[PDB]
């Protein structure tokens, strides 16, 4: 439930499972 | 490397370190069979699922490479076991990881009905003030003495046996009904056994359900059977939601034939007090289907399920599997 | 026909049929020593009182014909025992009428702290909705496994022994501390005994109070002792309100040194969530001092107290009395 | 907690203990 | 009417009133397969037998009209189950009629080894006189304290579960070994489970046998395994005589590696102290295979066996049978 | 350096290392008060004694410097407590060192009477041979079923409470009689209490004695009371020999009113089967007063007694004593 | 019947001038009445009168016990009653005691001070045989303290 | 184990099972 | 109960309590 204040939503971290959500 | 998908989930911090050098892990976070990605339906070898999603025969036929399904838990009534066997799919589960957690939660609900504690705590938060002794006798009216009462159990399994041992320390008298057991099981534990469901309801002051949900016991507590119980009995349900007809239960609570009821599983989930046949029914206690959770239990069941997948990939089916439930139907 | 008065009460439907051909019954429904009628202070032979009124030496000197006081219950810390002996007044009580009722209520509070059930029920009524498994793990975060834990008991009396027997069926490890007992009591029950209070607090994961309120143990759980407990322990109090310093307890809950606390008796009564040092403290369960009530227990204790009065009137003091607590001080 | 709607509060029934409440 | 024969017996006072209007009852009082009358071998439909006679495949082929065999008891290791199925003969037994009698007898033998009582009584009859305290410490040398010891059980069946519950009240620590059980059975009863036989013997101070005599466990306690036990352990056997090699046991008792042994069943019966490998072995207790007898148990098992015959005659095989053990092999 | 004497004993290997730098140790190995050396009667400060020697008022007056007597055990009925107080002598004992050893021995005797095991073992050594089932039913005739029976206990002390807990695991129904206890002790343990000795004997199938030998209960089981027991009851005695009249017990066994009896203490010791009123009485089990011995228990009680002497010498009487039994009578 | 269904006492109260109008007043003046069915009746001495009482008491639902040491075996089988062997056992399990024995020299003051304490809490007592079988001094104390509910 | 002193061992009582012992 | 074959019953070892038996 941690608030996602990730303003600069970049993708320099591929750290885990592959997200295949639709 | 093959692909393994978590059908309904987002967190995979425990399974990832195990299945990292033998397969590829992915998650879908789906809520229905129509929300599964097309890649999963074509390139999936194994799957992991909780109790929040139901698979039918039509859903199973859409998979083209599935070989094994592992259920994280003890219940598998949401999967068509017989149909999966014909298609050549094996089904596994974790038999006993939360036996003692569920038994303790059942005893907690029983004590709340006799020694009213949740209702007394709720009254104080609403602003009720009690000062004199006469006021105390009125707010807590209905409490009873446990010793000398009779407890009825339907289904003497792993959880059923655990509850029976703990109930004898409080002075209860224990009966049980189970038609699939052998002879002399009650002799070892020193219990009493009946032969018909009607006989159990006639001589019981509190009824608890611990059986499984097969196709011969849907709506076991129906309208006809609910009238065979005693005047002013209790009812505890922590096994499955399909065993109780909620429409008939609501009428019994209003008329006063049933003093109270504690429920942990419901026909329709998630549960809300403002919707359903139980919208306005007195003397009701409900929990959000969390009679199994524990810090140690959660980690134990997730690690065991992950290791079951690894054995299947690096072995043979179903020789290498430990807990297989459709071995007879498998071809 | 002598006069017998009920100091704090209005209902006398049980005592009247017994004391109708030997005395005259009356009630005062008083809340303080200043609300007692003048006729009672001059023409009263016996009296009956609950725990809601306190009598001191100055109050006792105002009576001119009192000879016996009978306390409906097991505690007599609200009456000056030594002072009444000098004036020539006998004090009686009902020793054991709700031993098993109080023991069952203590076990109910213990299970609520481990298997969170009152808090989960409260959340649903506030409108919280939980659907996914991740949401379930968050709302019910904090539940633990009972087996393997250590339970500490302070005072092994009638209630203390009853709790110990029931706690062993769940897998607890039981210790106790009592400096007024003889040697070998733990051998019979198969328990473990310590010699100092500090040693008990160091090795306990849950502490329950079952001692009496004498003059050597006021504020037993004070500021200094509350810092000797483990990190993240529980606390249950159902004996008396004067054994715990509520000001120090509130700070411990906020900082997180104590995971939770269940209370049935408080320093100031009646209790309200909007007043007192515990106005805003997380993880708190409270009940309105009703750990003794039962349909059978209420009738049993009222009849026994009435028959104690009749023996004193038609006999000799204190030869005819069965439960006298100030026999040594009586002159 | 029964509501006392005893409008004609008469005293034709002396049925119990003597009330000495102040 | 058909003929029913009792192979090894003379008394038929209980079975006669039941099987009098449906069949003809007869007895043979035979001690071997060569003492059966010729009429029985040609005109017998059913038979009743105790544990004193053994039937092989050659013996079964001599019968020309046999259809059902009922064993009065719980063990059927003296009948070739697989061979009887091919010939078209059904085998039945009484599963649980002396569960509690056997469990009580097992506990009696355990207490005699720790608190020496049979040996002390035997010494007095021989004329031994003890007066001083020093003499008392010498005649009763070897007694130990029960609390804190470890008890090992081989086979957790009906009798095995009954023994485990009673042993916990004395302070024992219980382990068990069973390779044919499912997962989580120990969770319900709160016991501890091991995976290998060698591990059980390493950490046990007293070993009890409660398994069955199949073809994979003949001479389970052989010469090699008896050297893996602890220094100065006990041994109790009440299941079957073929599970223990008596030749190796005698040497262990003499050298002192085993402190004592209590036996109820032996390889060769009847047992005599003057014959066999155990002719001169210290610290031995023996009983004449009577761990099942009781006034109520004897009547119950004889009536149940008689009613099983009547259902087969006036019904269909094996649909009307309740306890059939060769249903899979039956053709 | 003062002198400490062991009145009846020869071995002092445990007490010597403790009392070597504060006193001088000596032993007498006496069997009567007339075999005490003259030096002891004049220069003895403390003494240690077992149960084999009795001291009266005349014997106590012969000592000129005795100040303390320590009894190694729990019983002190062989010392005149009141007379020693007037002369200024303190008496001490070891209250609880063999509580569990005595409780286990009591249960062993109870099981031998129901499940005949000592008698069956004795028969085999005499040369009896049993082969057929009919012979088995005859040699072991008399065994009964434990579940459903009623157990009566006289005196609920340390040992009495231990026996009650263990007896409930076998299915017994427990009653007790004790006139010196408070109210509600049975509520904690969940037992049933009677008010008269006659009522206990009417509704009991097995009677066990666990009381003390004061001056108001000599020959408690006399001729008149032995006729109030049921037809075919048992009797177990392990407390003291003076509570049972052996002359009346022998007649009951012969006529058949009492099925059996197990005795550990007798009026005259040492016991011999060829002498006394019980010379020829069927169904009798006897042990040589060794229901307390254990390897751990023997060392524990001897060390505690030695340290009690050292505190008295290097302290003040009776402030430094922990277990004093004549404090009220001491002047 | 007068002890269970209070009738003499209710009639006596009316003549003294007591007035009862409301239902609450009725429950107070007639407080103490009980239900006959399910109770136990104890009889001491099964003679001519004793047998007649036993037959009539069974029609009301009583449970009948008796104690008589001078009778033969099987007398209770014919009448379908229950028999005890000691006087103490009869007093422990009885809610109403009636005396129908004779006054010989071995039963003077049969209901003495010691035996009156062995009866149940709140029992009745009826005596119509002889006056020497009951110690009136001990009976008076029992009535005042409340151990005996009533006596005829 | 009752001693069989049935001196006049006659057969005027056929009361039970058929004895087929060899 | 150890047999005392202490033929040369000398007293070169005073090792324990004082024996005051009569
Ligand atoms: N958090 C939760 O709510 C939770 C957690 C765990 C298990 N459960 C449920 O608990 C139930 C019992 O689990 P278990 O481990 O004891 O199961 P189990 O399979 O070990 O035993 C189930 C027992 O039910 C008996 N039974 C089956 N049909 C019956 C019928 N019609 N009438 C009576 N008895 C019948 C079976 O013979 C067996 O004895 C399951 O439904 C399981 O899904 C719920
Ligand atoms: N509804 C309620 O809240 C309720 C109901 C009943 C009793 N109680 C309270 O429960 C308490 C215990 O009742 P009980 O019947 O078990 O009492 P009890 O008198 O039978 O036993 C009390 C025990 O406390 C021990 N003790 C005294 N001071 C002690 C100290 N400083 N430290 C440790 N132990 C000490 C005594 O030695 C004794 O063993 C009483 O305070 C009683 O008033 C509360
Ligand atoms: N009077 C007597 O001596 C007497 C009386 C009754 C029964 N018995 C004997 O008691 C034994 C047990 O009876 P029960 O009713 O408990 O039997 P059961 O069939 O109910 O249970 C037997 C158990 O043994 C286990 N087992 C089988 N082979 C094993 C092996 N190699 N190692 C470990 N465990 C193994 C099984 O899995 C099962 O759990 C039987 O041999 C029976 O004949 C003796
Ligand atoms: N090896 C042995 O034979 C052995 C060993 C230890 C103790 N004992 C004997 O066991 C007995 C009990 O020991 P304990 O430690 O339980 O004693 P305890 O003093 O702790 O308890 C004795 C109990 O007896 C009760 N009592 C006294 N007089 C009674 C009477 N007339 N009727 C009924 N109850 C009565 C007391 O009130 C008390 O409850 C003692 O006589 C002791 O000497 C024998
Ligand atoms: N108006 C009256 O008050 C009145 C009228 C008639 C008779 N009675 C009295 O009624 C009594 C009974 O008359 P009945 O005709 O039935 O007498 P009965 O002689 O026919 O029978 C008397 C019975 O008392 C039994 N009995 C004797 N001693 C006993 C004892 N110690 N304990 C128990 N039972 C004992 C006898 O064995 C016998 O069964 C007599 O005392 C008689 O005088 C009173």
């Amino acid at each position: 439930e941690a608030l996602d204040l990730s303003m600069k939503s970049v993708p320099w971290l591929k750290a885990g499972a592959l997200d295949l959500s639709v | 490397r093959p692909l393994v998908a978590l059908l309904d989930g987002r967190d995979c911090t425990v399974e990832m370190p195990i299945l990292k050098d033998v397969a590829t892990v992915a998650f879908c976070d789906a809520q229905s069979t129509q929300e599964i990605h097309e890649k999963v339906l074509n390139e999936a070898v194994g799957a992991l699922m909780y109790h929040t999603i139901t698979l039918t025969r039509e859903d199973l036929e859409k998979f083209k490479a599935l070989r094994i399904i592992v259920r994280i838990g003890s219940g598998f009534d949401n999967i068509d076991i017989k149909s999966a066997g014909d298609l050549g799919i094996a089904v596994c589960n974790v038999p006993a990881a939360s036996v003692e957690e569920t038994a303790d939660s059942t005893l907690c609900h029983i004590l709340n009905l006799y020694r009213r504690a949740t209702w007394l705590h709720q009254a104080l938060r609403e602003g009720t003030r009690v000062q004199s002794v006469e006021q105390i006798r009125e707010v807590a009216s209905g409490a009873a003495r446990i010793r000398g009462e009779t407890l009825g159990i339907i289904g003497l399994g792993r959880v059923g046996q655990a509850v029976a041992l703990r109930a004898k320390a409080f002075g209860f008298n224990v009966l049980f009904y189970d038609p699939y057991l052998s002879d002399g099981v009650e002799r070892a534990l020193g219990l009493q056994r009946v032969s018909t469901l009607q006989d159990l309801l006639f001589h019981s002051d509190c009824v608890t359900l611990h059986c499984g949900l097969n196709e011969h016991n849907h709506h076991l507590i129906n309208d006809f059977t609910v009238k065979q119980m005693r005047q002013g009995a209790f009812l505890v349900n922590t096994a499955r939601g399909g065993l109780v007809d909620e429409k008939a239960l609501a009428q019994a609570l209003k008329e006063g034939r049933i003093r109270g009821a504690a429920l942990d599983v419901h026909e329709s989930e998630p549960f809300s007090f403002s919707q359903g046949p139980l919208k306005d029914a007195p003397n009701l206690i409900c929990t959000p289907h969390a009679a199994w959770y524990s810090e140690q239990a959660s980690i134990e069941m997730r690690e065991e399920a992950a290791r079951e997948i690894r054995r299947a990939i690096t072995g043979r089916i179903p020789d290498s599997l430990k807990n297989c439930v459709n071995k007879d139907h498998l071809t």
